């Protein structure tokens, strides 16, 4: 699964 | 530690032809409970930052041109240039944002080949040492060989009729995009001692391009 | 209009340590993670970290956890990557960077001009620049050659443009050659019609930043 805190700037939201 | 593994680490493709660049992750970054491939292809001109051209795999950059398209899931990714153009021509990563640290591949060179199968000879300047040099106690004389294809050529220098060695240095050009060609500058440094003892001064230049070679001289 | 506006360029001795400054100006900067990315000539780019602009937490690579500081002024909008006990691989350019913000809103990236940072006990010299006059023996074809001979500076880069930008077509800038005085030189040329030597202006503009240097040097007959 993904780490949401690789990148901040990033929202998994589709 | 994804590891991100580009291929090949550098294509030559023509004008108006497709452009095909894989990248292959060391894990899956396809996230199946939103359906995204944590992945980003970034493109890259020299002394430049990098600019974003896709992310989730495929999901376009608005500005990028609809000739770039992304495809690929899971660990297997395909940058496609259908159609390039010289504003193309740069260095292509991969990129994963799925797990830290943040990772790229090791980049893919797009260079340029010429579609016409011909060769251009070099256009040879000759540049003596300028004044303001002559004053500080150095002379540079400069030999140019510009847009020439293919990039290997030699340039020899003459003083006096006399090939030198061990005094003179060369630099080519990166491919230029519109014309594909190089162009090359070979410095004979002398002391300006050195440089007052003789008068012909010229570079010979070889090349697939030339007949036989051209040689540029001065007389100072 | 969002801006990453990074420190200049700098030479710091091994062992040393160098802090890189990055203005960011154009959005809510509480809002976003500033990244900090190197890349080392012809390599591939390491990302180092990220420091988010208001909270103020960073992540690190474990590969300079141990050596890397990231900090941040949130009145001075800007983040400061801090790299310490310089070593070869070191000589790089580092990056702070927007990289990849995929907001429910938008998506976009943006990255700092970028701060090379060469690691080096030589010192830094910025260039004499002398002008490749054009001539007869620079002529082709109703062409004229000429240029600028960017000699004897340390580090890499500089730049050169021609009539502050105006001047691009037909120019080239070669790669810098490496003289055995451990200095660097380069020449920049361009080709222009023979016929309006008289009538048109060349200037070379070159600029060394290490060393903060600005020549502006005008080419003529």
């Amino acid at each position: 699964n993904p780490d949401p805190n690789a990148n901040p700037n990033v929202d998994p939201n589709a | 530690d994804i590891v991100m593994t580009q291929s090949p680490d550098s294509l030559a493709v023509s004008l108006g032809e497709r452009a095909t660049i894989n990248c292959k992750s060391s894990q899956n970054i396809l996230y199946s409970s939103n359906n995204k491939n944590y992945l980003a292809w970034y493109q890259q001109k020299p002394g430049q930052p990098p600019k974003l051209l896709f992310y989730w795999a495929s999901t376009r950059e608005s500005g990028v041109p609809d000739r770039f398209s992304g495809s690929g899931s899971g660990t297997d990714f395909t940058l496609t240039i259908s159609s390039l153009q010289a504003e193309d021509v740069a260095v292509y990563y991969c990129h994963q944002y799925y797990s830290s640290p943040l990772t790229f591949g090791g980049g893919t060179k797009v260079e340029i080949k010429r579609a016409d199968r011909t060769v251009a000879a070099p256009s040879v300047f000759i540049f003596p040492p300028s004044d303001e040099q002559l004053k500080s106690g150095t002379a540079s004389v400069v030999c140019l060989l510009n847009n020439f294809y293919p990039r290997e050529a030699k340039v020899q220098w003459k003083v006096d009729n006399a090939l030198q060695s061990g005094n003179s240095q060369e630099s080519v050009t990166e491919q230029d995009s519109k014309d594909s060609t190089y162009s090359l500058s070979s410095t004979l440094t002398l002391s300006k001692a050195d440089y007052e003892k003789h008068k012909v001064y010229a570079c010979e230049v070889t090349h697939q391009g030339l007949s036989s070679p051209v040689t540029k001289s001065f007389n100072r | 209009q969002v801006h990453l506006v990074q420190s200049g360029a700098e030479v710091k001795k091994p062992g040393a340590s160098v802090k890189v400054s990055c203005k960011a100006s154009g959005y809510t900067f509480t809002s976003y993670a500033i990244h900090w990315v190197r890349q080392a000539p012809g390599q591939r780019l390491e990302w180092m970290g990220w420091i988010k602009g208001g909270n103020g937490n960073t992540r690190y690579s474990q590969k300079f956890q141990d050596r890397v500081t990231i900090t941040r002024d949130t009145s001075a909008s800007t983040a400061y990557m801090e790299l310490s006990s310089l070593r070869s691989e070191d000589t790089a350019v580092y990056y702070c960077a927007l990289l990849t913000v995929i907001t429910p809103d938008d998506a976009f990236d943006i990255w700092g001009q970028g701060t090379m940072v060469t690691v080096s006990s030589a010192s830094t010299k910025g260039p004499s620049v002398f002008p490749l006059a054009p001539s007869s023996k620079s002529t082709s074809g109703g062409t004229a050659a000429l240029g600028c001979l960017v000699k004897d500076y340390f580090p890499e880069p500089v730049t050169v443009s021609w009539n502050s930008g105006a001047l691009t077509s037909g120019v080239h800038t070669f790669p810098a050659v490496l003289q055995s005085s451990g200095l660097y030189s380069l020449s920049s040329v361009v080709t222009v019609p023979s016929s309006s030597l008289g009538t048109q202006t060349y200037i070379c503009n070159v600029n060394h930043k290490p060393s903060n240097t600005k020549v502006d040097k005008k080419v003529e007959p």
